[PDB]
């Protein structure tokens, strides 16, 4: 008994063909060994990753990876269809890494903000610096090792809203209700002197590219959105507002950038515009569909997440048309994560379930299931992996993402945990409650 | 010693000798028996204590479970390895417990690819002691030590509250600082005396905080743990401490001595 196998290449990234025949008796990392090979990736600490053979709506559970090949060749989900039954199809893709030992003592908890609000931002990998926003009017920058409170950035005549990180870390940018954004050196403590008026008012979301590929002419950007309806691009080492995108009738609850060359906003006025920020300042299109009110963004694919719990999938970046209308959700889904990460995405929602989609098919891949309260916040934490949420119900809970059951749950008696940053080593999830304290995991 | 003292026959002859390891004043039993039995019906898994040592200014952390011919050493990190990692003076303070502790963590928890207990020994717990400096470098680390947090400096007596803006200022030797700080404009007499070497090598306080912040980033990077290179072998060293051993006697000798004895002690001198 020998298998036949074809593999086709699943999104952009490495291509290789011909079909290969390996015996039938070999197992799933024999499997990989041996299209790896022909690849021309090592058979290094790589995983090389699979995903199957679309369906699995059925009785059954459809195609696992891990089963011997022997056992799939018979019996896929089905037998299989008229086309298989003589191979079996791989879609092959990276990400991993590994971490090993996870210990656990309980979470230093930072004390902070009194009993404030809405901020976060942690500059994943080495950086072990963290940033807490909040309505308190100011901003902290601590030492996710030490956890200790680095320094406090008080510039602001109000509340901030929201806040980017630089990887460097060494830029921190925040958006407050007196409407201006500033851009603060994290080590100092010190204002940029950078403050940037222009916004009639809160200035809600920002999304910043920290390092523009491009020639030194192009610098690296925020773009804000604001309340006032508009949103505006402005460089980061020189204080100065490069451009205004207007045509939002409502507020700009959303964007997304880093595009370096792409500015996607998401407003009250249920639409979602898609927008050349280089000089002209103008929208090149305006994605419309949303019933009500698009709260998230993501950019790989443009995904948004609005009130009248739908979510849309949209094409290719000329054409302006939805590739697929995901539903399923009963409420407002607060954040979503999508990437070129193989077209999953994740959306976390009010009605306190979170879903894992397949962009490309529209498929609903799982739910998660067990919080009680509506779900505040979410990353892969491990990688494809892993999924980390966060909710009322004072949980940031760890799940499967293959098999989308609930692995275990971080908190107890305390209030809610509002968002949270994963790192491959830990955890922090600004909290609120009574008795008020940041956690940060370690692992 | 006093006449009227000393002991009876009866009194050596009944009695019965503590253990040993108690005789030297080093085991507290009852405290090991509840560290290291396990639960009947997790047969043999093993119970790793986490064993932090203060010497006369050496920090020993070892990860130690137990077997009945011997316990039985997983990991050990000595706080003076940290040389290793650019760390050279004060390596019995609570920011060296710390350092030491997280190289404990790391260590095992990479050649693992981890649940441990506290042997704090013969320890006081006072709220501030730097044996948990150890625990949280360990538990910074990756480890899971369960603990809690009232025994950390900066543990607010009169409230159920820590300030954690001091207890980051311990790990990475601010309160070390601060004296130094402190020392450098109300008395350079005593300056000199301790706080000799940070003169000798031009690294007066404000970096004291850098040193420790990089020791961290060094033993995450590499733990693998160095020994010495060595210099003499195993059969070196013994044959020169074979030098100063004296050599117990034969029955014949001892016969002989006092054979000797009633010779000269006796005889009409």
């Amino acid at each position: 008994p020998n298998v036949s196998i074809k593999f086709q290449a699943l999104d952009t990234g490495d291509n290789v063909g011909g079909a290969l025949r390996v015996p039938g008796a070999i197992s799933e990392k024999q499997l990989e060994e041996l299209l790896n090979q022909l690849n021309g990736t090592s058979d290094d600490p790589v995983p090389y990753t699979f995903s199957c053979t679309i369906q699995g709506k059925k009785a059954s559970d459809p195609v696992k990876t891990i089963d011997i090949t022997d056992n799939l060749y018979s019996s896929l989900i089905k037998p299989g269809y008229n086309s298989t039954e003589d191979q079996i199809t791989l879609l092959y893709t990276p990400r991993a890494v590994f971490k090993v030992k996870p210990v656990t003592r309980s979470s230093s908890a930072i004390a902070g903000h009194g009993s404030t609000i809405l901020c976060s931002a942690f500059a994943p990998h080495t950086s072990s610096r963290m940033v807490t926003g909040a309505g308190d009017n100011t901003a902290r920058i601590w030492d996710c090792d030490t956890q200790t409170p680095m320094h406090t950035l008080k510039g602001h005549y109000n509340w901030v809203l929201c806040v980017s990180w630089s990887p460097d870390g060494e830029v921190i940018a925040t958006g407050s209700m007196d409407n201006t954004i500033r851009l603060w050196d994290p080590k100092s403590g010190q204002c940029l002197g950078d403050a940037l008026r222009g916004h009639s008012k809160w200035i809600t979301s920002l999304s910043w590219e920290p390092i523009h590929l491009v020639k030194p002419g192009s610098k690296p950007r925020l773009a804000s959105s604001s309340k006032d309806g508009t949103i505006k691009i402005w460089d980061t080492v020189s204080r100065v507002c490069q451009y205004t995108m207007s045509g939002h009738t409502n507020s700009v609850s959303c964007v997304k950038w880093g595009g370096q060359g792409l500015l996607y906003s998401g407003s009250h006025d249920r639409t979602v515009r898609v927008w050349d920020i280089n000089s002209q300042g103008r929208c090149i299109n305006i994605l419309k569909s949303h019933a009500h009110w698009v709260n998230h963004l993501s950019l790989s694919m443009m995904v948004t997440a609005s009130d009248d719990y739908t979510m849309f999938l949209w094409n290719p970046l000329k054409s302006t048309k939805p590739i697929a209308r995901m539903t399923g959700h009963q409420k407002l889904v607060n954040h979503v994560a999508f990437s070129p990460d193989g077209r999953y995405i994740v959306s976390a929602s009010f009605d306190n379930s979170i879903k894992l989609w397949d962009g490309r098919d529209g498929k609903f891949i799982s739910t998660f299931r067990g919080h009680v309260a509506s779900v505040y916040q979410v990353a892969w934490s491990s990688d494809c992996r892993l999924l980390v949420s966060c909710s009322k119900d004072t949980t940031l809970k760890v799940w499967d993402v293959r098999t989308r059951k609930l692995s275990v749950d971080l908190p107890g008696h305390k209030d809610e945990v509002y968002t949270v940053d994963w790192s491959v080593d830990g955890k922090r999830v600004c909290s609120g409650g009574k008795d008020k304290m940041v956690r940060l995991w370690t692992h | 010693a006093f006449q009227k003292d000393a002991k009876s026959s009866a009194y050596s002859s009944r009695f019965q000798t503590p253990f040993r390891r108690r005789r030297e004043g080093k085991t507290d039993y009852y405290q090991r028996k509840r560290l290291v039995t396990q639960h009947k019906a997790k047969y043999n898994t093993p119970k790793y204590r986490l064993v932090v040592r203060f010497t006369n200014k050496d920090i020993i952390c070892q990860i130690i479970s137990s077997t009945i011919t011997g316990d039985v050493v997983l990991a050990a990190a000595y706080s003076h390895e940290l040389p290793r990692y650019g760390i050279t003076h004060g390596l019995t303070n609570w920011a060296a417990a710390y350092a030491t502790g997280l190289l404990i963590a790391r260590r095992t928890l990479q050649k693992l690819g981890f649940k441990v207990f506290l042997d704090i020994g013969l320890q006081r717990t006072t709220t501030g002691a730097r044996v948990f400096g150890a625990l949280k470098g360990a538990s910074d680390g990756g480890l899971y030590v369960p603990h809690s947090e009232n025994r950390f400096p900066g543990w607010d007596f009169e409230t159920e509250e820590i300030d954690p803006e001091l207890l980051r200022s311990y790990i990475f030797g601010g309160h070390v600082s601060q004296y130094m700080e402190e020392l450098a404009d109300d008395d350079e007499e005593r300056f000199s005396e301790l706080f000799k070497g940070y003169l000798a090598d031009d690294i007066d306080a404000d970096s004291l905080e850098d040193i420790y912040t990089s020791a961290h980033e060094a033993i995450r990077a590499d733990p693998a743990f160095k020994p010495t290179e060595k210099k003499f072998t195993k059969e070196q060293y013994a044959a020169e401490s074979k030098k100063y051993r004296q050599t117990k006697l034969s029955k014949e000798e001892r016969a002989a001595r006092v054979a000797a004895k009633i010779a000269a002690l006796a005889g009409q001198q």
